Formats: C-alpha cells, structure tokens, sequence
C-alpha cells in the first residue's frame, strides 16, 4: 500500500514533496507517508482540476497497488482514500466550473485550513431540492471522474512494477524511507513518465498578437427529460 | 419592453385573499363547510397529501375566476381608462366629480347587484 | 468461540471470543460472513419456536444486520453499487436510495435463506450443544468443535447465490418501464420530431 | 493583477423598489459574462485541466445569478415568450404563509410491570426517534420530487451565455488589447476602460 | 384516446407513415387499409409493444366498416412516378383513387378530419372539395392539403445555410406544392437573421427544386418515401392534438381559404377541435418586392392547377 | 422489531414501505379487533352473570369470579407452551435422522 | 453527439431502420452504406429537420471511407426470402455478405459496437465472431446478436393475453434467435401475474413461431421489416445510451457468455461505456421443470447453429 503510494506521488513531474514514509508507526498496524505541497500551490489560493485529479490519483495509488500485487481480492485497507477520492471528486461537480452541471443550481446557501476547500461540508451548505434525472447526471459525472482516475491509476501501476517491488523491498529492509532515497533509486530507472497536469495556461505580457478561441463557451445546458409515455 | 413591480404587493394580498374564503370562512367553490383553519390557530388539520392538491386547485381556480371578471370589467373601460390617465399626466390632480365627469362624457360602463364572482350557485334572501 | 454460558440475560449473546490483533484486512465474504452471523437468533427462534413466539431482544438482532449490510453496501465499495463512500447521513442523492433498498434487500434475502440453510443442516449438533448448555451452564470450545465434527448432518438443497445486478435491474430513473422500452415518436415541442426508447429527447 | 480579500445582494434590491422588469436581465447578463471571457479566452481541448474551481468572486456570480432567477420567477404572477412552469403548490403555500405572517404581525419497555391492565405496556416516549426518522425521511423524499422550477434557469443562462459568446466575439480585440495592457501595467482604471474602449 | 384511419397504408408513404402513427401517444385505434398487402403490415406492426391497437381491411367490400367513429382519415394512396408515363395518366390514376376515397369516407364519415397527399394535391384538394359537395357533406373546415414537407425542407435549408439550431428554425411557405408555386417567406422566419439578395434567391430555388432533386436522385426508383412520411406524421399529430383541444394548432395546410382570389391556398393556419379555427392573416402582407412578384407569378399557374381539378372533378360518369 | 414482514425491519429507505410499515399496525388492529369480537361474542351468558353481580355487589374478588367462570366458562383450549413444540420438535428431528440413517445404512449395506 | 453507420441501408429492414435512427436525439453522424441504391435514401433523409447528418457511401471501394470514426456498427444486410431458394443458399449469401462486412470493419474500425441483425444471428454472430479473432481484433465484449425482437413479441402477447398495461410488461428471453432456441421466461414476467398451464403452452408456442406467422402472414412477399427495424432501433439507441455513461443499461442480447456450456447464448446483459459489462446470472437460476426441459431441449439446436456458424466461418478460401 505504502510502495505504491510513493511510486504514484513519484511518477509525476510536479507532485508535492515526499518528507518520508513509515511502516508501523509507534506499533499500530497501518502506515504513513507524509507529503508537503509545494508553496506555489499555497501562494495561489485556488486550485486546478489537474491538480485534484493529482490528489485523486495518487490517493488510489495504494489500493491500486494492491490489487495489482495482490489480485481481485480487494480488502478495505485503503477506505480513507475511496473516501478522501469521492469528497474531491465531489468538488469536481460542484464547482461552477464544469462543462455538464456548471449552469444548474446544486448546492445552496442558508444565509451567513486545507489548500482543497470542501464547500460541500461547509455549515451553511445544504443541497438543493433536486429531481431524479438530474441527480443521475450528479452521480453519472462522479463515476465518471472515479473510474477517469481508477483507470490512469492502474495503468501507471502496470506500467512499471520494477520500481514498486524496489520501493517496496526498501520498505521491508528499513521499515522506513525517505523522499531523498525514492529520488535517487529511480533516477537510474528511467520510469514511464506522466505529463505535467498543472502547468499554468499564461499570456505573453507584451507580444502584440490576437490570441484565439475556439469559438463558444462549453456549457451545456440541463434538459434532460423523457417523453411523455402513451395512451393519452 | 417596461412591465412594473408596482401591482407585486396587491398581487399576492390577492393570494392571500382567496385562500380565506377556502379554509377560513368555508366561501368555497361549492359552498362546502368544511374548516381548517381558525383565527387564533397556529397550523392547519392534518390536510391530506393528495387532498391538498383539491384545494390547491380550488384556491386557483377563485383567484383565476376573479381575476377574469376583473379584465372583462375593464378591458370594457379601455378608453375611459386613457382618458383618466392622460387628465392624471396633464392635470396631475383628480377629484371624485371629475372622474365622475370622464366616466360619463366618453361612457363608462358600472356593474350592477347582485355581484357575485360565480352566478352557479347565487341564491336571494327571504 | 472459546467460552458460553447461558447465567446472564443480555441483549446480546452472552458469547466469548479469543481476540487476536491484527486486524489489518476484512475481504467482502468476511463482510457477509458478519451478516449471516447478525441475524442469528431471530432465524433459530422462528424455526423452533415459530413467528409467534419471538422475543422483543432476539427479534432485535436483524437491526444490526440491517447496519451492516447498510455499511458494506455503501461505506466499503466493493458491491455493484458504485465505488464511492457514502456517509449515511445527507450524500445520498434521491435517484441512489432505490438502488440502495434493492440491495439491502437482496442481501437480507440471501443472509436469511443461508442461516435458514445453514442451521437445519446441523440441527443434531445445535440440540445438543443446547442440551449441554441445558444441563451445564458453562461449555467450552473443545466440546462444541467435537460436536461440531461428530454429529451427523442432514443434507439441504443449496442455496440460490446472491447477484446485485439481478436486484438493480428493477432500480432506475425512469423505473419499471425502462426495460420493457416501447419507444414514441412526439412531434409536439418544438418543430422537430424524436423517436426515443427510453432517451430524453 | 494582485488578489482581493461581499455581500452587494441585498444592495441592489433594496435600492431598487419600482424598478422595470427589463434591468433583472441586464444584471443577469452582467453577472454572468466572466465566465464566457474566460471559456472564450482559455485554449480549447484538455480534459478540464485548467479550470479554476472553488475560488473568490465566481461563487458570489452564481449565487447573485441564482437570486435573481428566483427573484425573476417568483413574481411573474412582450418581455418573456414563456413563463416558469409554477407549481401547483406554490399558490396555496403563499396564502397559508402570508397568512400565519399577517397573525405574527398582528401582535425501554416500561421496566415496571403495570399492576391494573388499564396501564400500558409501553411508554409514549419510547419510539419516538423513530417517528420523528421516518417523518423526515417521507418529507425529504415528498420535498425532493416537485422541483419542475430548475429545467428553466438552466436554458435561460445557456442563451445569456450565447448572446455574451455573441457579443465577445465581434469585439474580441478590445479585450485582447485590454489584457495586454493589463498584463502591462499593473493597476487598471475606468478612464482607461474609456480611453481603450478603440 | 382518438382513432385515425390511413387509406393506402400500404403503398411507399404508407408503410412507414403507419409505423410512424403506431408509436404516438395519441393514437389507440388504427386500420390500415389497402387493395392489397395490407395484411402483412398491419401483422408486423401488432408486435410492436405500443397500446395503439391496429385493425386491417382489405377491399372496397371492408372499406364501409373501416371508416366507423373514425376521426382522422389519412389518405397517402398513389402511385409513385414510373417509368414511360406521363403527367396526364398519374393526374387520372391518383384522382380516381381519392375520389373512390373521399366518396367512401362522405358515404361513411363525414366528420373526420380528411388529409389529402396524393400528387399533385394543389389539383387534387379540390376534387376531393367537390365530390364532399355532391353528397351534401362538405365542411370546408376539415379537410386539408398536406404541405408540411416544403416547411420541413425550408428550415433544414436554412439552418444549414444560415448555421442555425434546427429546432428553433421554422420558415413560412404559401402558395401550394408543385414546384413554382412553393414561396418560402424567408423575410419573416424566426429567429431573426438577415439574408443577402443572391442567398434567399438559392434558397428559392433549392426550395422550389427540392423535389426534382430527390426524384433525379433515385434514378427513377419513385419519390420521397421516408421525409413524405415523416411530414405525414406530424400533420397527423397536429390534427390530433387539435382534436384534444389544444389552444396553439399552428399549422401549414392547403386549404379552401379567401386570402387571395384562388379559392384554395396554401398558408399558415389555426386548427381547433371542430377543424379550421382561423387562418393566420399575417402571412400575405408585409412582403418585399421578390415575394411580391413570385406570387403574383405563382398565382396564374395554381390558378390553372385549380382549374384543372375541378373540371376533371366534374367530368360526367 | 416483532412483526414478520419482511423480517422486523422496522425501517426502510424509500417512501413506499415507510408508508406500508403503519399498514400492518392497522391490520393487526383489525385481527385484534375481530379476535376480541369472537371471544365476546362466544360467552355472552357467563357475560351477563358478571354484568348482573358488578351492579349488585359494586366489587368482587377471585374467588366467585373464577367461581362464576367455571360455571358458564366456555371451552379455552391452551395453545402449547415452548416445551411441548421443544419436545415434539426434537422427536420428529430424531426420527428424521435416524430414518437418514436407515435410508444409508440399508442401501450401503 | 455519436457516428452511426448502418451497413446494407437500402433493403427492406435498412430503410426504416435508418429512419428510426434519424430520429434519434443522440445521433449526429449518420454513414449509409449498401452495394447499390443508396445516393436516394440518403437524398430521401437529408431533408428532415434532423440535425443528425446524412452521408452515404458507395460500393466497397468507398466502404473504407465509410468506417472512420465511427462508434456504432449496425449490420441488417441481407437479402430477404426468395422463392426456390433453400436454407444452405440463404446462409451462404448472409454470410458472405456479412463476412466481408466484418473483414471490413476490423479493418478499418475494430473499436466500434457491432450489431448484427442478418438471419439467421444464432449461427451468423460466431462468423462474426470468428471472422474478428483472424485479425487479433476481437472483443468480445463489443459485439452484440439482436434478438430483441422476441422480447418485444414476448411482451406484446402477455400484455394481449394477461390484459396488462404494456408499458410496465416485460418478459426475459434466452436463447437465441431462431424458432424452438427462444424461450420466453414467463415465470419472471413483471408485473407480478400467475398464470395457468395451457396458456403457459399457447404463449411459448406463438412466441416461438411469431415469426413464421409474420412470414407466411406475408404470403412470401418477405420478412418482417417494421417490427425488426423497431427492434433494431430500440437495441441501436440502447447501446448508443451505453456509451453515453448511464449505468443502467440492461438489454436482452445473443452475445459470447460462459453462463453455460455454450460459447453464445442469449440472455439479459447490461451494457456499460466499453462494451459488455456484467451478465444476468439470475435468468438460469429459479426456472420451473417446464422452462428446465425447454432449455435442455434448445441446447443441443443452439449447440448445431453455432458449430454450423463456426465451421462456415473458418472454411478455406
């Protein structure tokens, strides 16, 4: 679980900064990494999609990995991160922001910390009355971005098992590891490397230049509805 | 192009008026006796689930039945009616004989006794 | 199972078990097997004492199978239910709670006819594990695996497995009619006409 | 170019008492026209990558956005070719409201058998959680069910956000110009707005 | 709850107009009817799992009980173009069938909604007018011309050309339908987008052509079979919902109107539950100079038409 | 948790059986209700007996009630208590098997 | 927004069948495709107001050009029954026909839902089957045989007999595709309705030769070609539906399961966005002794239907 942790926060150009990773800690029967977000990602205030999906990815890491070793037999080991998934990808439908439910009225407000703010958990949000179809949609777009991110996570996770078993028999011999130690063992191992899902979309400051569009906004508007059955 | 949400707060003493004569009073669509609804009282009877939609569409259907008399007893003022608007606009003062006056010059059309918003069901006093 | 007695009344069985640490993994039979073990004495005192003879304590104990199967259907995620974790008190969209009723039905329908199965099977044996009980009052794990292993045993007709999908089928949006799609063509919004089966036009 | 560090709903109703019904769709349509800048001016095909989710000034747009629908809606009871579906529930729910308004304005199995049979079993108080659990759980279901009012607002923002796409495109070198001088120099003015509006 | 009786389901249109009308929501009630081969239509469309319930008759013997409490009678028989043959001999052939028709459905019916497609219908609308007449049981107002293809084939044209959303797109035609005479009012189409001089004379002549295009496409193997009947459908589900009361019928139909001096046009028209309601007067009025002279020129040859109608109509036994 | 619906279940998830729940109360209201005619209605002269001696003497005790009982009782036969099914559950159980066992034993040997 | 291309769009079930898929609210791209005759259909369905377009490809040359980009593969090519024209002649023709067509479309397009339609599908959907593992492109998984059509005379029958309202009556169907193989499973038919045994009897009986009623209903003029293009329209939108990420999408399809000896049967399968997603392992389990022996006596028919598809399908060339 650990191993392929690390293995996903390291196949990746721009993933925060691995501190170090402990099996066992202080005699309980679990383990931990610890993870430090680059400052940037602080200094902007906001985040990206690209960057969830980062957190998403990396957060089945270590139940893909499993299931990967281990076989179809999926244990609940790794519950916290089929949680901590589902509450971002949540943020991901939410948001007004996406293509599909950007224009329809989700979660409201009665009336009145951590770089990922939930606004769904937030004390004065409680969602708004909804039908049954569009509720489906709701729950259509958040499978969706799960098996998005399942399906990249086991795909990176086949594609080099050599560095994970490294990682992993480094955490049987140590008990414990270091981001420096993971740096310098896959630096000789050439690994199939991800694209870089947070590289900022900029402007020249002063190249004269009419830059584009396509030629529309990407919103879809909610009409989905059936007809009326028969025998009328 | 220039609508008004100067009526708004009449519109809706409009729908407060007809739900009195539903729960209240019992000056129902079919002169039932049925109350739900007392002065002092903080809530309703149990209502139903489905019964609600009946009375729903009683209290529609008196705030729609008034709403028709009060258009076919002024859509047959029209004119008296731009007459009282441009004397308001020229004059900016109107008193009860002059409106009177415009009623009669240019044919103002009055109701007449008994009034009643449906004649299905009018009966005359003993 | 390592010691039971019968010298308490308790909501729950009087039951003790040799606890071992290690915890780390629970697979989806073990979830099951919790199941099937819930409803336990609700099962075994409908088939001996009949419907009408329950207690207000043992017809209590399908509740905590009803928790269980609750929590395996949507805080485990390894059901046909989706892959997400639900937290049972306002993430659950109105279109997944038939969804939901289906399964939990579906299992509680499996878990009864497994226990139902799995105790007229060993009927020798639970007479006289509770004959010995009856005349002791405190038995231990030795004699309860040797009667376990030497008392004869009825063979019963197996059970139907359990499927979600065969429960789902009949758990849509639109609801029975989905299935048996008879498709229309509707001219009337707009100036266009739309043959649908089952589509939103 | 630098962040900000709230609350100009209730500005604007309040200030506006008498006011058309024609300015509602300018506010909506000003309200929500960042959204189409940046839809337009954001380069085409990634998966969703760069958007810029949960973040200051674009909740307060959909939440003005959303008042003003409703706003729009409730007190529709030419401008509009068609009217909100309003549900038959909403006339009677007013009257019953203005009414109770206009009142306020106007001032565990009993562990002790019973010795006699006339005594219950059972305490009332017993299953009352449960009561009070099902009752929520029908309402939240019968409440959950009627909302024919969210197909409408939806269809109403996509054609604001086609006339705004409409509008921007035409005149996309005057925001293109616009940026850059923005990216130029750091603080920004309306006289400039006047002034770069060539 | 209404029941519509199609005369020739069982030709081209036919078949897939029944298929169509089958699988609507109004319908409950269906006979197709044909000289032959209605048989195996109407035991194909019983599988289908649509409670419209669908009756065949065969023969001029059944045609008497196939036209009881009807309500729409949909009449699509006619021969479709062959090889070798004329104008003159299809104009015979299709008259005779939809005097047979319309002289059934007078005998049997006279208060059902009458549709009629057989080609060309800007003479044929009239023959059936004057053997409703011979009986005594004209109404004027239900009986109509199916013209909603030219209407359908003017707003695909300009939604293409104009790249426009197809469902918003709806364009007013008056006149009839056979070539010449379909005038598409391009001036008054919503929404509203501005045309050039060179684009709405194309599109004038795409629309008056459309079906000479479609019959050289097939290399002779007929007309129009699928978009005829889709056209079909939706003036039978207009009709119908006209029959349920609802308040906005607004249709395209050709019928016996005194807009201009031809006794039969082709405008938009009201439909209620009695038939013909109104006819919609804001059509004729307001054009520019080209929808001015294609009229006055399309109005001498519907003219002829018309007249050729009603004197073949009128030919002694 | 005492009914036998489904099996107790006293909560559900979909409105439909949240409102089926409050339907077997009722139903078990009106099979009370019935069961309570019946038992009136089987001893009306004993009934009228007890009538006429409450509004004679004001009180009673056991004794001649149960006295007035056994003289105009009618039959109340006792459904059987846990030990009798107990018993007869295990006898047909041990028959059972042992007919098992006959039907191996004889065939194998 | 998806591409649809049918493949032999100009016979008797093609036509219609694209027309129905015209009409659908999720098609945007529309590939017609046959030997011959096929300039006038699509020339017949670029005029509806549709704005799925219509584009149509001519002769195998262009067949290549026909596959790009496209996410459903419809098959009903086929020629229908002839007089003097046996069974083996029948099967060698559709096969071929539709042997060359999967050659093409794993050329060209291997990713993309097949559905065949040709008769008979219980011994054509191995061909295909076959035809797909000789180029490594085969997944089993994406490839579907249409029997939806049982299923819809299933329901139509129970509803008609039952007096059930039909929208809510569907009954399960396993199989295949062809006469005695269908067995409509009656026991499991919602809504909950008891039935008898004679009418269990009648209603298999006409289930399984509904078929041949339609085909000698016809008097030999063909085959069904509105109620198979209904169903071949309900299975195209339903699959359309699957790519469109609803997770409730279960059909009744002939596909390649292990649930029994058979390589392919025909059950209740839910399909999802890459194809096959689960099966409905449920149907086989809770039959009756009737239903037990029907299955047993089907098995071994199914079992020569598909070895005869497979043997055909591998023959030397």
């Amino acid at each position: 679980h650990e191993a392929g942790h690390i293995v996903l926060a390291h196949l990746f150009p721009r993933f925060d900064w691995h501190a170090f990773s402990q099996l066992l800690p202080g005699g309980k029967e679990t383990a931990v990494s610890v993870f430090y977000p680059r400052e940037d990602m602080v200094d902007q205030g906001y985040t990206t999609f690209g960057y969830m999906k980062m957190q998403m990815v990396v957060a089945h890491g270590g139940r893909c990995a499993e299931r990967v070793v281990f076989g179809d037999n999926v244990t609940d080991g790794g519950k916290d991160d089929l949680e901590k998934i589902t509450k971002i990808a949540r943020e991901m439908v939410i948001s007004p922001q996406s293509a599909r439910l950007g224009l329809t009225q989700l979660v409201k407000k009665i009336g009145m910390g951590e770089l990922i703010k939930y606004r769904w958990d937030h004390p004065h949000v409680m969602p708004a009355e909804m039908s049954v179809e569009v509720s489906e949609l709701f729950t259509r777009e958040l499978t969706r971005y799960i098996e998005e991110t399942e399906e990249l996570a086991m795909n990176a996770l086949r594609a080099n098992r050599h560095i994970l078993d490294l990682i992993t028999r480094e955490l049987l011999e140590k008990s414990r590891i270091t981001g420096l130690e993971v740096e310098e063992k896959m630096k000789d191992l050439s690994p199939l490397m991800f694209e870089d899902f947070v590289k900022p979309f900029q402007i020249n400051p002063d190249d004269e230049e009419l830059l584009p569009h396509k030629d529309r906004v990407s919103y879809q508007p909610v009409d989905l509805r059936a007809a009326p059955l028969h025998r009328s | 192009g220039d609508e008004n949400f100067l009526s708004s707060s009449e519109i809706t003493k409009a729908q407060e008026i007809a739900t009195r004569m539903v729960l209240q009073y019992g000056w129902g669509p079919d002169d039932s006796p049925a109350v739900y609804y007392a002065t002092n009282a903080v809530s309703a009877l149990s209502m139903g689930n489905n019964h609600e939609y009946e009375m729903a569409g009683k209290v529609e259907k008196i705030y729609d039945l008034a709403y028709e008399k009060a258009k076919g007893m002024l859509l047959k003022n029209r004119r008296v009616l731009e007459k009282i608007t441009e004397e308001l606009l020229e004059f900016e003062i109107l008193t009860h004989k002059d409106l009177e006056r415009i009623v009669h010059e240019n044919g103002g059309i009055r109701e007449k006794e008994p009034f009643f918003l449906s004649g299905t069901n009018y009966n005359e006093a003993l | 199972i390592s010691e039971t007695d019968i010298n308490s009344i308790r909501s729950q069985p009087n039951m003790r078990y040799s606890e071992t640490s290690g915890r780390v993994f629970a697979r989806k039979s073990d979830y099951v097997n919790s199941i099937i073990r819930a409803c336990a004495p609700r099962v075994v005192e409908e088939e001996m004492f009949g419907i009408e003879n329950l207690c207000w304590i043992s017809a209590k104990s399908t509740l905590e199978a009803s928790q269980r199967a609750e929590f395996l259907i949507l805080q485990t995620g390894m059901t046909a239910f989706g892959k997400a974790y639900y937290r049972n008190q306002r993430d659950l969209v109105p279109n997944l709670v038939p969804k939901l009723e289906a399964l939990r039905d579906e299992y509680m329908r499996f878990a009864v006819e497994k226990c139902s199965s799995i105790l007229q099977e060993y009927q020798s044996a639970l007479e006289e594990i509770t004959d010995v009980l009856l005349e002791k009052g405190e038995i231990k794990a030795d004699e309860i695996w040797n009667i376990y292993n030497t008392a004869p045993r009825i063979p019963q007709k197996p059970v139907r497995p359990v499927d979600e999908y065969g429960a789902l089928i009949y758990a849509g949006r639109w609801g029975i009619h989905g299935v048996s799609l008879p498709g229309r063509v509707t001219f009337s919004p707009g100036n266009i006409g739309f043959a649908t089966f089952g589509a939103p036009r | 170019i630098y962040m900000k560090k709230s609350y100009l709903y209730k500005w604007y109703f309040e200030l506006g008492t008498s006011m058309k019904k024609f300015t509602i769709l300018l506010y909506l349509l000003s309200c929500s026209a960042g959204s189409v800048a940046q839809d337009l001016w954001s380069l085409p095909v990634p998966d969703e990558k760069n958007r810029i989710t949960s973040y200051g000034f674009v909740e307060n747009d959909s939440d003005l956005v959303h008042g003003l629908l409703e706003v729009q809606g409730a007190l529709v009871g030419t401008l509009l070719f068609r009217s909100e579906p309003r549900d038959p529930l909403y006339m009677m729910q007013d009257g019953s409201c203005s009414i109770v308004d206009q009142r306020f304005l106007y001032e565990t199995s009993q562990t002790d058998p019973p010795t006699s049979i006339y005594k219950r079993w059972f305490i009332k108080n017993t299953q009352e959680k449960h009561f009070e659990l099902l009752i929520q759980r029908q309402r939240w279901l019968r409440t959950n069910s009627s909302l024919s009012n969210g197909f409408f607002r939806s269809n109403t923002r996509s054609e604001s956000y086609q006339y705004l796409s409409n509008l921007f495109i035409s005149n996309g070198t005057l925001l293109d110009r616009m940026t850059k001088t923005l990216l130029k120099k750091r603080w920004l003015f309306s006289d400039e707005m006047k002034i770069g509006f060539m | 709850s209404y029941k519509v009786a199609v005369l020739g389901a069982a030709g081209g249109i036919g078949q897939p107009l029944s298929l169509l009308i089958k699988m609507s929501p109004l319908v409950s009630t269906l006979h197709l009817y044909d000289i032959a081969n209605v048989k195996g239509v109407a035991a194909d469309l019983s599988h289908c799992n649509t409670p419209s319930q669908v009756r065949d008759f065969t023969g001029p013997s059944e045609l008497a009980d196939c036209l009881k409490d009807v309500n729409v009678v949909v009449i699509p028989a006619g021969v479709p173009r062959k090889p070798g043959m004329t104008r003159d001999d299809l104009f015979n052939i299709n008259a005779n069938i939809v005097k047979t028709l319309v002289e059934a459905v007078a005998e049997n019916c006279p208060n059902a909604f009458i549709h009629i497609i057989s080609n060309p219908v800007n003479s044929t609308v009239p023959i059936a007018a004057e053997v409703l007449k011979k009986k005594g049981v004209y109404d004027p107002k239900k009986l109509f011309g199916v013209t909603t293809l030219d209407v359908v084939r003017a707003n695909t044209f300009v939604s293409q050309k104009k790249n426009l959303k197809l469902i918003d797109v709806d364009v007013p035609v008056i006149g009839g339908h056979a070539g010449i005479t379909i005038l598409p009012l391009l001036s008054k189409t919503k929404p509203s987008v501005n045309f050039t001089d060179e684009e709405i004379q194309e599109l004038t002549v795409r629309i008056q052509n459309a079906g000479t295009e479609v019959v050289d496409a097939k290399a002779g193997a007929g007309s129009a079979t699928l978009s005829m009947a889709y056209a079909a459908a939706r003036f039978v589900e207009s009709s119908l919902r006209a029959l349920d009361g609802d308040g906005d019928v607004y249709e395209c139909s050709f019928v016996e109107s005194t807009l201009t001096d031809l006794p039969f046009f082709a405008s938009r028209v009201k439909i209620g539950k009695n038939g013909l309601e109104a006819v919609i007067e804001s059509d004729l009025q307001g054009l520019t100079e080209y929808e001015q002279k294609a009229l006055e020129a399309l109005k001498v040859e519907l003219k002829a038409s018309i007249d050729k109608g009603v004197a073949f109509a009128n030919k002694p036994a | 948790g005492l009914s036998d619906k489904h099996h107790g279940l006293n909560n559900f998830w979909v409105a439909d059986r949240i409102n089926d729940i409050d339907v077997e109360a009722l139903r078990i209201l009106n099979m009370c209700y019935e069961r309570a005619k019946e038992i009136l209605g089987r001893n009306r002269t004993l009934m009228d007996e007890v009538v006429e001696k409450l509004v004679q003497k004001k009180s009673l005790t056991k004794q001649e009630f149960f006295t007035l009982v056994e003289l105009y009782g009618s039959s109340k036969p006792m459904p059987p208590s846990i030990l009798e099914l107990r018993k007869i559950k295990r006898l047909e159980l041990e028959e059972m098997v042992l007919k098992l066992d006959m039907t191996t034993a004889r065939n194998s040997s």
